[PDB]
Parts: structure tokens; C-alpha cells; sequence
């Protein structure tokens, strides 16, 4: 029988026939609902529960759909892309494709391909004792036909053309802001947006519009929808490992080449394994505040990376907090906002706010001082 | 200003003199004779290499390749590990019959189903049978054998079943190929004429991997367990809610699993480390070894290691990893009493003569990278007949009519009327009429 | 050769070089810094400070290439499970006598520890030029690279401080540089007379004398009152005597650090444990 | 560590000790190493190899170690032989000159089986656990109180074990059914398969079946039971690149010329029934 969801069953029918209660010539049996042999053009749609009528519309993440006769009809909606450089070495391209590098040089994170549009670099370098403990040390931006070089160091102290600058600093082409003294947010008129986090460990988030699909090259991939050609070198063929592809984007010819590391830090530092587990396992505890986000974003990858970072680095608490604060940013981007998740784990500085200041979770850009209201429309970048 | 043939496209933002540039091989070289790199290998100018259907050339430190569309491949293996046509790994543990691939995507010409059943006590499930619907014929791969069902009367879409190495290969003249290792592994290969016209657990094969989680009703989801649950066949089958964690539910089996599966990361596979990332195979090995807790757990491990050795062979690294104490293989069992012709070929790179290819019949894919035991037929009867696994003379091999082998001389069965048939003493099947009314 | 530690925070590397590092937190007693694969690692854990004279050890962690042994004052744990000593695995032997606990490995590792203060480790010749723990390297050079690496003559305290292990739950303060005390040479005659007695005849050619008496120098003045801190060195001297191949006599008198056992059992030196 | 055999029985010349360790989670234990004391020499069979220890200065009682098929064979000129399959199986063979002059877990070799439960203090008991517990070497070792039942503690593994082990009773071994009673071997197979529940349980089963096949060979029934899907064996691994000289001999009934026997050296027993791969050296 055809049952309003599994259509064309009869074409694959490996059985002979007998008696019973059946449906008329047409009017495939209703499966999603509970009625009888209703016509075909009444099939109610479903989407994780709720029973949608034939004509009720919905808007999914990047597309909008309408319940036609039994099957959705969907249409794409614009939605931008995001590359992320997190932890000491964890790069998420514009199309997923997570991998770990552990580099030591300047690298070309992402630059417009045309000839001049822009360039975004980043200093990955050894950070602790061994070569297997790296950090991001400095972000360099080359804009305005590569006629302006801006530098962000991991102590604040943003500087333009080898000269210290004062914030906020708005110009015709781009602008920079510093809303909370631990986050520097840059907007570029071309369609690039940058977030730099300065504590507990330097990180970088880059967002691009959807009108630059396939016109970007660097460690963040090509941003074309396929995550298999992301390792496609600038000279044709595709690589296999994560280090082989990365070495081809060095900004200084003098740097050496690195190789992958086939080991787990949780096996070399035994004394740290119990500590790393006891805390990073909180991500899977449904009763814990992170348990709320389980509906939206799966925590498995974040848990594995939490164990990796906590075992590897030598400031175990700092890496723990840096890893645990990446989940509470991905989740806070899909609506669910984790309120008061700093009550047990990383409350080391929650109570240290100055005289009238308090730790807030929704401190956006335009909650600023009196002068921000004096203009109120000069610096309220969106997105 | 110091270029290096690897920072050519970088830009030199932040030894050799002006002009010549470092090549990484030694002395300084001009830009024209600048070499190329690929998978940690350094090729000089004017070289040649192949990538899975094409051929390339190092021209000016840059690769120039032909543009032909390779086939599409979906992989099912282990305790529910899936790789779609566009390269998106994932996991799913169901207990029902699921649509692996099909063409009835919203009228269609085929369908390939699978049968997953529990194997273990931790809740994981694995494939144990396959069904292939072609037109009206239904093949079924089951119990280490192929069974034909509902063979259509007179259409009989041309297919071909044979056995290569340890694998069973079923090809269709239309452009479908199924490779089955007889335990749990399955490879589905499709010709580039099906591009963007299929749907199922293997994605829709359109060179775009952000929409392979399309459910049965043409909706794009973000959850594995919702994409998987919508392709079950019987509506009464239950729905999966969570992915089990074997090594956590069987703590006492972890120590063994993490020690045997560590060979992938050892020096034995040192050649293949720069060409295939071993981590997603080490994870599968450990995941499988913790779950086979009801018997025969030395078989879950050898297949897991073979899955990676096969890829290493496929990329150009023939590795010999079996030893009398580690997953031994018993080949000479097939030999005559004490004449030695069957040999274990570690990476199958051998092209010999069968009685199919002797008559011009040829396949459409290169399956020259499958592990197993292979013949080395002697020089007094050097034609390998497949349906009996026998080295015979070029005259006495068979006829191979309607996907059924018939010995020379044997009266060939015929589903026609008044048409008798015989395999001649020259490997030729010939038929005559009988006027017992009917005529020639 | 043998690395050893005993007494009031007295240490001895594979190449002599007796010094005193009164660390208390946690340290890397020995390891295999071959670089490619770490065969073994012995980690020592001092106590919180028992008293002025004694210096005990809380527990010992010992990993050999696949498994960890955790030895405490009362029990021994293998791979997280309590084992009833002795144990006879095909690559590892653990035995618990009354006076010692011994561990033998097929890799060429022998560990002997009395549950209070004295610990000694023996390696084969395979691990030369690879050891990197607090016992220094095993190249056979007398204080060559252990203390003079890049021309700077490392003081014992700073050399010991570098060998710490960071436990990511507790912060422990390193000991501060103590004011250089006077060279306790006023008690040299007592130490020499006690150590070079009759019971130690057939080891005057097996083990040297200068280091062990220099150790007695500080021990005698740093440990006023009870002689619980001087007779813990001659015990080490006797253990070295017995281990080389010699046989000492009896020296413990009823007034010189005597010991008691139940029944008519007689305390001796150099007698078969069987 | 238990005394397998010795003649320091109430002054003796040898002793053979065994070392049992747990293998599984049901409490059962299996042998994993062997120690052989002869005069003053001490051999140790361990980790698939023989290691010499405390080799005496000038006595060095003549002994010989070699490898036959899959087994390792040690023979002493005084009349002792030990055959070890390198995993768990051990056969101790003694000359007839040692009759009624031994004690230990193997009885006293006196052609009388109602007194073999003689404890260390020359008492005859009726309980297995009392006779066993008296031959331990270290006093601190615990005492066994009960014999666990593997297939009862692991119910989910029974169905598989009772299915694979049934080959002993199948038609494959029809020739041997009238020459060896299979029941005590079927029980051993089932008991072992239910217990190897921590890894590599396809190695507990093949040895169990091989033990019975070896006896079938020994009594005159050479049976070929290995198949590419059931306990395969990989012999041609030893061959030179592609010259075929090593062959799997199902029941070892082949005598060829080694460079020991070429000089008159001979053993004192027949080991022509040991399974394995054998050479077929060429004529040059
Ligand atoms: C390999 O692919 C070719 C391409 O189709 C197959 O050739 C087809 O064969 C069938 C019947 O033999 C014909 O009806 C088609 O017209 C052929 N195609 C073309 C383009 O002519 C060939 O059969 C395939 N290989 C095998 C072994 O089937
Ligand atoms: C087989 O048994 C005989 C009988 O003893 C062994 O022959 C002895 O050899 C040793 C030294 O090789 C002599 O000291 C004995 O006197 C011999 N015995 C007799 C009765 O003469 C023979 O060695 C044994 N086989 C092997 C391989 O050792
Ligand atoms: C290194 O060589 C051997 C071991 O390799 C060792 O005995 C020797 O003392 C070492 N010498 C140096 C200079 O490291
Ligand atoms: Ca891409
Ligand atoms: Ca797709
Ligand atoms: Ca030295
Ligand atoms: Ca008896």
C-alpha cells in the first residue's frame, strides 16, 4: 500500500495477494495523520513533531519551505559563512572540515583573490615548552589596496602603521571598536567582519557575506559548499593531510615545514587525564546548564577538543575555560543562550568586575557610554 | 625578496640572488624549471601522475590535468559507518531495512536497499544483506552467496557477477556497480550519468556536500538521527534516539582494543601516513573492537585494518602487514595437491587472462587494488576460468550465457522454444532449431 | 649502574655527584629521554615534611611502556586494581618482603624500596645517554652535563627545581635558598670512625668513602639530638656494600640504632632471603 | 606459582614450576610461563622464547632446545622432555627411570590413580581444592575456594560457544569418534569459549580443537579440518619470494634430513604427530 509518505511501494512489491481491508483505486492511505484512505492532495507534513497543514509555511536555517501535497517545497535564503581559529591550533573552515595544525610561521589566513582586495594573516608559534604547544600571537590586516597595515597583538595595544591608535576609530573604508576591553570587533565595508578575543586565549572569528562564494583562498578554504576540495592547494591538486596543505601558505620563505602529530596528549600526561575528564565531561550532563544546548548543537566534538586541549597545554585551567567558552558561543548563535554558566567552572574573574561593573552575558556594542548616544548611529555595526 | 617555489602564490608579505628562486631540492633555479610538490613528494618539471580517472603534468611548478568526470562512490562499513558520494562521514545505528540508494526521487530505474541487524549487546547494528532491484529483476546478496529472484521474462537487463580477490563484484550494463566483501563492507559505484538524480543514505551525488542530509520529503536537516530515521522502509520499525558508546559500556575490553588497533599509527604503515589520514580509521577500529562482545571478535579487527590497507594501496602504497600471528590468510588451500600456483597478492596489481576477456568482454572500472589470493596459471593451460576457479586451456573454458556457466560440450539450457543449444568443443555456444509445429 | 636516594634528602645520581635537594612537592626521579618512544618513567613523591630528621616518601608511580604501578605505604595498585603480592605476569614481577618492596622488569629495570626512606634503581647499559630525570643522564660522566650544561655550574637546588612535575590541581612552592651553613667538619672524626669499622672490611675496595662521609658531615650537625639521621647513611653504605658483591658484618649494637623483630629472629646483614 | 613436578619428595635433581595468571573476568586462570630447574641451570619459557639463567660453570647438564611445527621442544639428557605450544598448552614427558619418585600437581607416576591427590605433607585427600592449594610456592598466595562456571556468568556468550564447539561432534571428525571419546574435549571447548571475554577469543577456540585433532592423529586418524574461514594458517609466509617449499602438513607424518640427524644426533621419543608448516627443501 502507498501510505502518504512511502509512495511507489507497489513498484517494489515482492509478494502475491490475499484478502483484507484496503483502500480504493486512489486515495493513498494516510500515515502521518490518523484518518482513512484520504486523497493524495491532503497529506499533512511533519517536521520534528508539529503537524503542518498543506499550506502552512516555515523558515528553516538558510531556506524557507512550504508544505505542498505531502512533500515540502523549499527555496534558498542568503546566509553568510564563518571561519574560526580557536585554541592553540584548531581551524574550522567556511565549510566545517576541522583539523589541527601546530604551525610556526606567519600564514595567510584569508585574502581576496582578485588582486588587492584585502589580506588577513596570523602568527602561529610555539607557546610553552615543546613544539606541540602552540599559540596565536598576532593578527595582521592588509587593507585599502594593501596600503594600510593594522596589527592586533595579544595584549590589546592595537596599532596602525607601526603607531599606537586610540579606540574607537571609524574611517570611510573600515572601522574598529572595543566594547568590553576583552573583545576587539572590526568591520570592513567590503563585507568582512572580524572578532578578536583577548582572554583567556587569543582567538579569531571571520565572517563573510554570501556574495563572495569561491573568491577566497587561505587556510579557511574556498567557501563554495564542498568540504572535500578545502585542502586544494593553490597549484592544482588536492592534499591528503592537514599539515601538507597548510605549509603551502607560508608568508615567510625562511620558515620550516611541519608534520602531523599522531598521538593523544591525554596518554603522555597521565596526572592530567583525570582532571581533564572530570571537567570536560560536564558538556554531556543534561542537568548541567550546557544540557540545554544539547537540542541545537551536538557537543561531542567540543568534548573531544576539550580533553585534547586540557591534556596538552600547561595552563590547564586556561585551556579548559577557552574550550568551554567556544560551545557557549556556537550555542548563543542559534538562539539558545547559556545564562549563568560561570558559577562553578570559570568564575575566577566573574566577581572581579570594577566598582559598578558586573559580569554580563549580553553586552553588545551599542550599550556604550554617553557619547555613543550622542551620535547613536555612527557606530552600531550589525551582524 | 626571496621566493621559494612554495610561496609563489603567497605574496612575500613580511640565499638565492635576484631572479633565481629556491626550489627546496638544492641550488637556486629559474622560475621556468621550478618543480612541483604533492603529498610530501617532490616532482621535477615535465612529470606525469594519475588521479583516479585523469592524468596530470608538472608544467611550471603548477599542475595541468585532463578534465574527465570520475565515477561516484558511496561506502558502508563497520558497525554503522557511512561515507556519502560527496565525502561526508557519519554514523547511524538502525534496526530496519533502509534505502541505501535509489532513483525514485520524486519514473526511476533502480533501487539498492540494505538490511541492518544488531550485532553485539551495546545496541550497535551492522549490515548483513543487500537487495538490488534492476528493472524487475531482484538480486540478493546474502549468506555469502548471490540469489536471483523474480527474473524478468524477456528484458533481463544485462548484468555480470564475478569474484575478484576476497570480494564479490556485481556490475550492470546500465552503469551500476556493487562490491561486497561478504561480511559487512559495501561499495556502490555509479557512472557520471546519474549525477544529481539519486537520493538515499548515500546523498544525491551532485559535487556539493552541504545538502546530503536531505530527508525523504525533500527537507534539509542538521541531525544524523533525523536524516537516518526518515529512510526506513517498514513504518512499524522503531526510531533511533541516541548513538551508543561501545568502549564506555564495556570498560574491560578497552585495553585490548586500544593495543591491537594501534598498529595503524605504528611504523608499519609509515609509507601511507602522508597520503591517507589514519585517525578516522583508528577511531573506527577501536569503536568496532569494543562492540564485538558476543563472539568472533578477531574478525571485526582484521576487516577494519583491511579497510585502511586498501585505501593505502589505492593511493599508491603497497604495504604487506599480515603475519602468521596477525590476521593470517590461508591461500594455498585452493592449490592442487602439491602444485603451487595460487599466491597471496598483497595489493592485487596483476592483470592476467581469463576466458571472459579473451573474447573481448571488458569491464568499465579498474578493480586492480583488491586484496586476496590470485592465480598464476601454468604455461600448459594459461586461461583462468572464473566460475570454477580453474586454470584451463584456451579451448575448454566455458560459454557464459545468461550469467550462467556451462562446461564445453554440455547441452546449453535455453528458455526459448524449439531452440536447442550446445557448447562446442571450441568454447562456442551454438544453437539449432528442431522441427518437431516450428521451423528454423 | 645505580641511582639512589636516602637519608635527610640525600641523592646520588648514576655518576655519583652526591648533593642535597630538600624538595617536597613532586619530581621526575628517572625517565627515558630517547625522544622517539618513552620506555619507562619513575616519578617520586615526597611527603609534607615528616620531621626534622626523617624524610619519607608518600607513593611512587612507575610506568613501563604500557602499564602503571602505584606503590603506597600499605598497598600496591596495578592498572587501577589492587594486586595480592607477589604477582607473576610474563613481563613484570612485583614482590613485597617485610624489609623491602621489589619490582623487576624485562626492559632492564630493577626497583627496590623500603617503605620509609631508602630507594634505589638499577638500569642496564642500554639506557646510556638517554636518562633525563633527577638522577641525571647515564653517559657515565662525573657531573659533566648534570650541573655544567652550558658553562654555568648549576647549584643543586636550581637543578632539582627544574625537574618538577605540574599537577593541574595543586600549587606547591619550591624551597627557598637557605643561608649557606658552616662546613660541618667538626664531626668528621666521628663519621670516619663509625663508617670505617670492622664489620665493613671487604667493601673498602668496592665502594668509595669520600661521598658517603661528606653526607654524614651535614647529617651529624643538621640533625641534633637523636641519632636517627646519621645511622641512615651507614645503612646506605652497607646496602651498596652488599649490592656490589661483598658481605658486611654486624654493627648495630643495642646503643647504635638497634632494631627488633618478634621471636628469636636475629637481625643480620648479608643473609639469604630464602 | 605451583609445582608442576619435582623429585624433592621427602635429594632430588630437578623441578618444573608453572605460573598461572587470570585470563578473563570470571575468575578462571591459565598458565602463561614455565620455569625449569635442572641441577643448577634454570631455563624460562616465556614470551614465545627460551631464556637461560644461572647457567652453571662446568656441569651444564646436556639439554637441547628446538622448534618442531608450531611447538617448542626442550629435551634433557637425563630423561625429561617439555613440549610447549607457546600460548597455554604444556606436555611433560618423563622417562621410566623416574617411576614412583615424583610429586606435585601431576601425581607420582606409579601406575595407580587412587593416590595421586597426595598433598605436600603426604596426606591423601578427596577434594581438588585441598590438593591444589597445598602446592603453591609463596605462602602469601590466596587459597581457591570454588570453581567458577564461565557459561553461567556470561549467558550471552553461550549460544556462540555451543555452536562453534559442535564441530567436534559433527561428521568432520567421524573417523576419530571410535578412537577418542570427544565429550571431555567438547566440555573443555565450551568452558574455554565462555571465558575469553576480554579479547582475542578466536585463539582460545582453535587451540581447543587442535588439542583433540592432535590425539586423533596420535591414534592413527589424520584429519584435515582447517578451512579459509575456520582457524586459517599462513605457511607460505616463510617461503622465499616465489619459490614454493614450505607446506602445511596436516599431521606431521614426514621425516626429512636436518643437520643434527645428519651427524647421528637423535632424540628419545617420537614427535612425528605435531601440527604445523614443514619444509620440502629442494634437491640441490
Ligand atoms: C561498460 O559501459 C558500456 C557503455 O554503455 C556498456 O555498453 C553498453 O552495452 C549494452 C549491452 O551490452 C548496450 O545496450 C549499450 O548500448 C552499450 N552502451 C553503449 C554506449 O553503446 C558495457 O556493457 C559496459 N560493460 C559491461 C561489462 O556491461
Ligand atoms: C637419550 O637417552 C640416552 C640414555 O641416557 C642419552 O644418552 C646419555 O647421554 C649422556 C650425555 O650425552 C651420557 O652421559 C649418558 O651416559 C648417556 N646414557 C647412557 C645410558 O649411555 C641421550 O643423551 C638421550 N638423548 C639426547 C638427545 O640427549
Ligand atoms: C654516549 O655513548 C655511550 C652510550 O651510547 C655512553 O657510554 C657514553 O658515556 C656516552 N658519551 C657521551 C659523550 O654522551
Ligand atoms: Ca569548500
Ligand atoms: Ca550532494
Ligand atoms: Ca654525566
Ligand atoms: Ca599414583
Amino acid at each position: 500500500m502507498d501510505t502518504c509518505s512511502h509512495l511507489e511501494v507497489s513498484s517494489l512489491c515482492e509478494e502475491h495477494r490475499m484478502d483484507g481491508c484496503f483502500c480504493p483505486e486512489g486515495t493513498v492511505y494516510d500515515d502521518i495523520g490518523d484518518s482513512g484512505c484520504v486523497p493524495v492532495s491532503q497529506c499533512h507534513c511533519r517536521l520534528h513533531g508539529h503537524l503542518y497543514t498543506p499550506g502552512q509555511e516555515i523558515t528553516n536555517d538558510c531556506e524557507q519551505c512550504v508544505c505542498n501535497a505531502g512533500r515540502w517545497v523549499c527555496k534558498d535564503l542568503p546566509c553568510p559563512g564563518t571561519c574560526a581559529l580557536e585554541g592553540g591550533s584548531h581551524i574550522t573552515t567556511f565549510d566545517g572540515k576541522t583539523y589541527t595544525f601546530h604551525g610556526d610561521c606567519y600564514y595567510v589566513l584569508a585574502k581576496g583573490d582578485h588582486n588587492d582586495s584585502y589580506a588577513l594573516l596570523g602568527e602561529l608559534a610555539p607557546c610553552g615548552s615543546t613544539d606541540k604547544q602552540t599559540c596565536l600571537k598576532t593578527v595582521v590586516l592588509l587593507a585599502d589596496k594593501k596600503k594600510n597595515v593594522v596589527v592586533f597583538k595579544s595584549d590589546g595595544s592595537v596599532l596602525l602603521n607601526e603607531l599606537q591608535v586610540n579606540l574607537p576609530h571609524v574611517t570611510a573604508s573600515f572601522s574598529v571598536f572595543r566594547p568590553s576591553s576583552y573583545h576587539i570587533m572590526v568591520s570592513m565595508a567590503i563585507g568582512v567582519r572580524l572578532q578578536v578575543q583577548l582572554a583567556p586565549v587569543m582567538q579569531l572569528f571571520v565572517t563573510l557575506d554570501q556574495a563572495s562564494q569561491g573568491q577566497v583562498q587561505g587556510l579557511c578554504g574556498n567557501f563554495n559548499g564542498l568540504e572535500g576540495d578545502d585542502f586544494k592547494t593553490a597549484s592544482g591538486l588536492v592534499e591528503a593531510t592537514g599539515a601538507g596543505f597548510a605549509n603551502t601558505w607560508k608568508a615567510q620563505s625562511s620558515c620550516h615545514d611541519k608534520l602531523d602529530w599522531l598521538d593523544d596528549p591525554c596518554s603522555l600526561n597521565i596526572e592530567s587525564a583525570n582532571y581533564a575528564e572530570h571537567w570536560c565531561s560536564l558538556l554531556k550532563k543534561t542537568e548541567t546548564p550546557f544540557g540545554r544546548c544539547h537540542s541545537a548543537v551536538d557537543p561531542a566534538e567540543y568534548y573531544k577538543r576539550c580533553k585534547y586541549d586540557t591534556c596538552n597545554c600547561q595552563n590547564n585551567e586556561d585551556c579548559l575555560c577557552a574550550a568551554l567558552s567556544s560551545y557557549a558561543r556556537a550555542c548563543t548563535a542559534k538562539g539558545v543562550m547559556l545564562w549563568g554558566w560561570r558559577e562553578h567552572v570559570c568564575n575566577k574573574d566573574v566577581g572581579s568586575c570594577p566598582n559598578s561593573q558586573v559580569f554580563l552575558y549580553n553586552l553588545t556594542t551599542c550599550q556604550q557610554t554617553c557619547r555613543s548616544l550622542s551620535e547613536a548611529d555612527s557606530h552600531c555595526l550589525e551582524g | 625578496r626571496a621566493l621559494s617555489c612554495q610561496t609563489l602564490a603567497a605574496g612575500y608579505y613580511h640565499v638565492c640572488p635576484d631572479g633565481l628562486m629556491d626550489d627546496g631540492r638544492g641550488g637556486c633555479v629559474v622560475e621556468k624549471e621550478c618543480p612541483c610538490v604533492h603529498n610530501n613528494d617532490l616532482y621535477s618539471s615535465g612529470a606525469k601522475i594519475k588521479v583516479d580517472c585523469n592524468t596530470c603534468t608538472c608544467k611550471r611548478g603548477r599542475w595541468v590535468c585532463t578534465q574527465a568526470v570520475c565515477h561516484g562512490t558511496c561506502s558502508i562499513y563497520g558497525s554503522g559507518h557511512y561515507i556519502t558520494f560527496d565525502g561526508k562521514y557519519y554514523d547511524f545505528d538502525g534496526h530496519c531495512s533502509y534505502v541505501a540508494v535509489q532513483d525514485y526521487c520524486g519514473l526511476g530505474s533502480f533501487s539498492i536497499i540494505t538490511e541492518n541487524v544488531p550485532c553485539g549487546t551495546t545496541g550497535v547494528t551492522c549490515s548483513k544483506a543487500i537487495k538490488i532491484f534492476m528493472g524487475r529483476t531482484e538480486l540478493k546478496l546474502e549468506d555469502k552467496h548471490r540469489v536471483v529472484i523474480q527474473r524478468d521474462e524477456g528484458h533481463h537487463v544485462a548484468y555480470t557477477t564475478r569474484e575478484v580477490g576476497q570480494y564479490l563484484v556485481v556490475e550492470s550494463s546500465t552503469g551500476i556497480i556493487v562490491i561486497w566483501d561478504k561480511r559487512t563492507t559495501v561499495f556502490i559505484k555509479l557512472a557520471p550519468s546519474y549525477k544529481g538524480t539519486v537520493c538515499g543514505l548515500c546523498g544525491n551525488f551532485d559535487h556539493r556536500s552541504n545538502n546530503d542530509f536531505t530527508t525523504r520529503d525533500h527537507m534539509v536537516v542538521s541531525s544524523e538521527l533525523d536524516f537516518g530515521n526518515s529512510w526506513k522502509e517498514a513504518p512499524t520499525c522503531p526510531d533511533v534516539s541516541t548513538n551508543p558508546e561501545p568502549c564506555s559500556l564495556n570498560p574491560h575490553r578497552r585495553s585490548w582494543a586500544e593495543k591491537q588497533c594501534s598498529i595503524l599509527k605504528s611504523s608499519v604503515f609509515s609509507i601511507c601516513h602522508s597520503k591517507v589520514d589514519p585517525k578516522p580509521f583508528y577511531e573506527a577500529c577501536v569503536h568496532d573492537s569494543c562492540s564485538c562482545d558476543t563472539g568472533g571478535d578477531c574478525e571485526c579487527f582484521c576487516s577494519a585494518v583491511a579497510s585502511y590497507a586498501q585505501e593505502c594501496t589505492k593511493e599508491g602504497a603497497c604495504v604487506f602487514w599480515r603475519t602468521p600471528d596477525l590476521c593470517p590468510i590461508f591461500c594455498d588451500y585452493y592449490n592442487p595437491p602439491h602444485e603451487c600456483e595460487w599466491h597471496y597478492e598483497p595489493c592485487g596489481n596483476r592483470s592476467f587472462e581469463t576466458c571472459r576477456t579473451i573474447n573481448g568482454i571488458h569491464s568499465n572500472i579498474s578493480v586492480s587494488y583488491l586484496e586476496g589470493c590470485y592465480p598464476r596459471c601454468p604455461k600448459d593451460r594459461p586461461i583462468y576460468e572464473e566460475d570454477l576457479k580453474k586454470c584451463v586451456t584456451a579451448d575448454k573454458c566455458g560459454c557464459y550465457v545468461e550469467d550462467t556457466h556451462y562446461p564445453p560440450g554440455a547441452s546449453v539450457p535455453t528458455e526459448e522454444t524449439c531452440k536447442s543449444c550446445v557448447c562446442t568443443n571450441s568454447s562456442q555456444v551454438v544453437c539449432r532449431p528442431e522441427e518437431g509445429f516450428c521451423y528454423w | 649502574n645505580v641511582c639512589s636516594t636516602w637519608g635527610n634528602f640525600h641523592y646520588k645520581t648514576f655518576d655519583g655527584d652526591v648533593f642535597r635537594f630538600p624538595g617536597l612537592c613532586d619530581y621526575n626521579f628517572a625517565s627515558d629521554c630517547r625522544g622517539s618512544y618513552k620506555e619507562f618513567a619513575v616519578h617520586l613523591k615526597r611527603g609534607p615534611g615528616q620531621a626534622e630528621a626523617p624524610a619519607g616518601v608518600e607513593s611512587i608511580l612507575l610506568t613501563i611502556k604500557d602499564d602503571t604501578i602505584y606503590l603506597t605505604r600499605h598497598l600496591a595498585v596495578l592498572n587501577g586494581a589492587v594486586v595480592s603480592t607477589p604477582h607473576y605476569s610474563p613481563g613484570l614481577l612485583i614482590e613485597k618482603s617485610d624489609a623491602y618492596t621489589k619490582v623487576y622488569s624485562r626492559a632492564g629495570l630493577t626497583l627496590m624500596w623500603n617503605r620509609e626512606d631508602a630507594l634505589m634503581l638499577e638500569l642496564d647499559t642500554k639506557f646510556r645517554n638517554h636518562t633525563c630525570g633527577l638522577c641525571g643522564d647515564y653517559n657515565g660522566l662525573q657531573s659533566y652535563s648534570e650541573f655544567l650544561s652550558d658553562g654555568v655550574l648549576f647549584s643543586p637546588l636550581e637543578f632539582g627545581n627544574m625537574q618538577k612535575i605540574n599537577q593541574p590541581d595543586v600549587v606547591c612552592e619550591d624551597p627557598e635558598e637557605e643561608v649557606a651553613p658552616a662546613s660541618c667538619s667538626e664531626h668528621r672524626a666521628e663519621c670516619e670512625r663509625l663508617l670505617t669499622a670492622e664489620a665493613f672490611a671487604d667493601c673498602q675496595d668496592l665502594v668509595p668513602l669520600e661521598p658517603y662521609l661528606r653526607a654524614c658531615q651535614q647529617d651529624r650537625c643538621r640533625c641534633p639530638g637523636g641519632d636517627t639521621c646519621v645511622c641512615s647513611t651507614v645503612a646506605e653504605f652497607s646496602r651498596q656494600c652488599s649490592h656490589a658483591g661483598g658481605r658486611p658484618g654486624n654493627w648495630r649494637t643495642a646503643t647504635l640504632c638497634p632494631k627488633t623483630c618478634p621471636g628469636n629472629l636475629v637481625y643480620l646483614e648479608s643473609g639469604s632471603p630464602c
